[PDB]
């Protein structure tokens, strides 16, 4: 519960990170028709950050 | 000596803990489901449900439903073969019933 | 091992009121016909599952009985519509039990 | 919890039901809901309360036992 | 009441209790679509502007 | 089973509401015997009350007896 509920704040920014890096150079362009559905494109890292 | 007092202070624990943790489940299997029974306090609309409950009647309807063939009789004169489809619907207001009223019962 | 494990262990004996979990049927008592408000859409949606078959002999109609595709077509949909004046109310409490 | 099904006889008479619209949901509690009426029908009230709360009650019976 | 047999399991054996404080995490993971907002929805100016 | 109740679910559909509880109870045995299969329900419609009544009170909420049948009777103890 100490890395189990702070993992919660990790992926805060750890779901940021990597999509910065490197996702968001295929979804910034993509972002404009996804600028309401990106949670299904987010779900492929929160749940990641959930172990 | 000392066990039926410390290896027994946790008689009065294994007593608590056990059945403590039992009346938990059973409350939590309705939480998502809750927010209907919650949010809709005024929504109560499962009375539209009986609102909306005349879905049943209109099996008479279905009874008289498919007669206005009738009136245009040469229409399936030069389409004879439609009617051969038709036929599995003229009987099914019988047990139309159960359903159209399931359909709000 | 036990200076401050047993935290858990005697935290086991502020949770005794929580007997009360026989609640659980007060909302299955609620939440059911709330969800039965979705069960009579499927049971709504069971009006075409017979007349499925039916829409293919209903496609016939308008190219042969195009008149009287105003007077049969629509009648099917009058045990459908039946319901729909009070569908959208059962909708807006269903959809917390579907949406 | 029978008193529940007494609340549902408020059904045709809809219009006094009115209060009652809130615990459609909280219907295992009609027994307070009800409570006025329990001083003046307690006889007719006592015999199925007395059992139906027996039943998680019944747990608590056994606890008396060559060279 | 056997539902709640797992419970006393969750209690020294409590891995599944921190397991799932995720999962309503991710239960509100559209209002996280806001913490995305912050970061992810500030490349989408990179492009309009 | 109360509330918005008598007002707008019982009096339009009193051949649909108050007789829906045993439509699938009554389909086979019952409503089969006259001719007219749907329209005698119309009239055993009354009579649905004398063999069953309870479930009738059960208005908004859990009068769908079709498939509350476990959830009208275990809300006189569960």
């Amino acid at each position: 519960h100490r890395n189990k509920r702070e993992i919660v704040k990790h992926h805060a920014k750890d779901v940021e990170l990597q999509r910065r890096v490197f996702v968001d150079f295929f979804c910034n362009p993509e972002r404009l028709r996804n600028q309401v559905r990106e949670l299904n494109a987010l779900v492929r890292a929160r749940q990641a950050s959930s172990s | 000596e000392m066990q039926k007092t410390w290896l027994c202070k946790r008689c009065e624990t294994m007593n608590a803990k056990l059945r403590v943790l039992e009346n938990v489940l059973l409350l939590e299997t309705y939480t998502p489901d809750s927010i209907s029974a919650l949010h809709n306090i005024r929504n109560y609309l499962v009375e539209a449900t009986e609102e909306a409950s005349a879905a049943y009647n209109k099996a008479v309807t279905r009874l008289r439903e498919y007669q206005g063939v009738d009136p245009h009789f040469d229409t399936i004169a030069r389409q004879y073969h439609d009617i051969v489809k038709k036929l599995e619907n003229m009987q099914w207001t019988i047990h139309q019933v159960e359903m159209d009223l399931k359909s709000h019962d | 091992v036990m200076a401050v494990k047993e935290e858990q262990y005697i935290q086991q004996y502020k949770k005794y009121e929580m007997l009360l979990n026989r609640v659980g049927y007060t909302p299955k008592i609620s939440h059911r016909e709330l969800v039965e408000m979705a069960e009579h859409r499927k049971e709504l949606d069971k009006m075409t599952k017979p007349v499925l078959d039916t829409l293919r002999s209903y496609q016939d109609l308008p190219p042969d009985k195009a008149l009287a595709a105003l007077a049969i077509e629509d009648k099917k949909r009058q045990f459908t519509a039946a319901e729909k004046y009070l569908e959208e109310v059962l909708q807006s409490a269903l959809e917390t039990n579907d949406e | 919890m029978s008193s529940a099904r007494l609340c549902s006889l408020v059904a045709e008479l809809g219009y006094e039901g009115a209060g009652k619209l809130d615990p459609d949901s909280f219907e295992w509690p009609f027994q307070y809901d009800d409570a006025r009426p329990i001083l003046d029908w307690i006889c007719s009230s006592l015999r199925p309360s007395n059992v139906l709360s027996l039943a998680e009650l019944s747990l608590y019976e056994q606890f008396q036992r060559i060279k | 009441y056997v539902r709640g047999l797992l419970d006393e399991w969750w209690e020294q054996p409590a891995s599944t209790v921190v397991d799932w404080v995720t999962v309503d995490g991710q239960s509100v993971a559209a209002w996280q679509n806001h913490v995305k907002q912050l970061l992810a929805f500030y490349d989408k100016e990179s492009l309009r502007t | 089973m109360q509330s918005l109740s008598s007002s707008a679910p019982t009096p339009e559909a009193i051949l649909e509401w108050l007789q829906k509880e045993m439509g699938y109870r009554q389909l086979g045995p019952y409503n089969g015997s006259s001719k007219s299969h749907v329209p005698s329900i119309d009239a055993i419609r009354k009579i649905c009350r004398g063999n069953m009544i309870p479930i009738w009170n059960f208005l908004i909420n859990r009068v769908k007896s079709e498939k509350t049948v476990e959830r009208i009777r275990r809300n006189i103890t569960v």
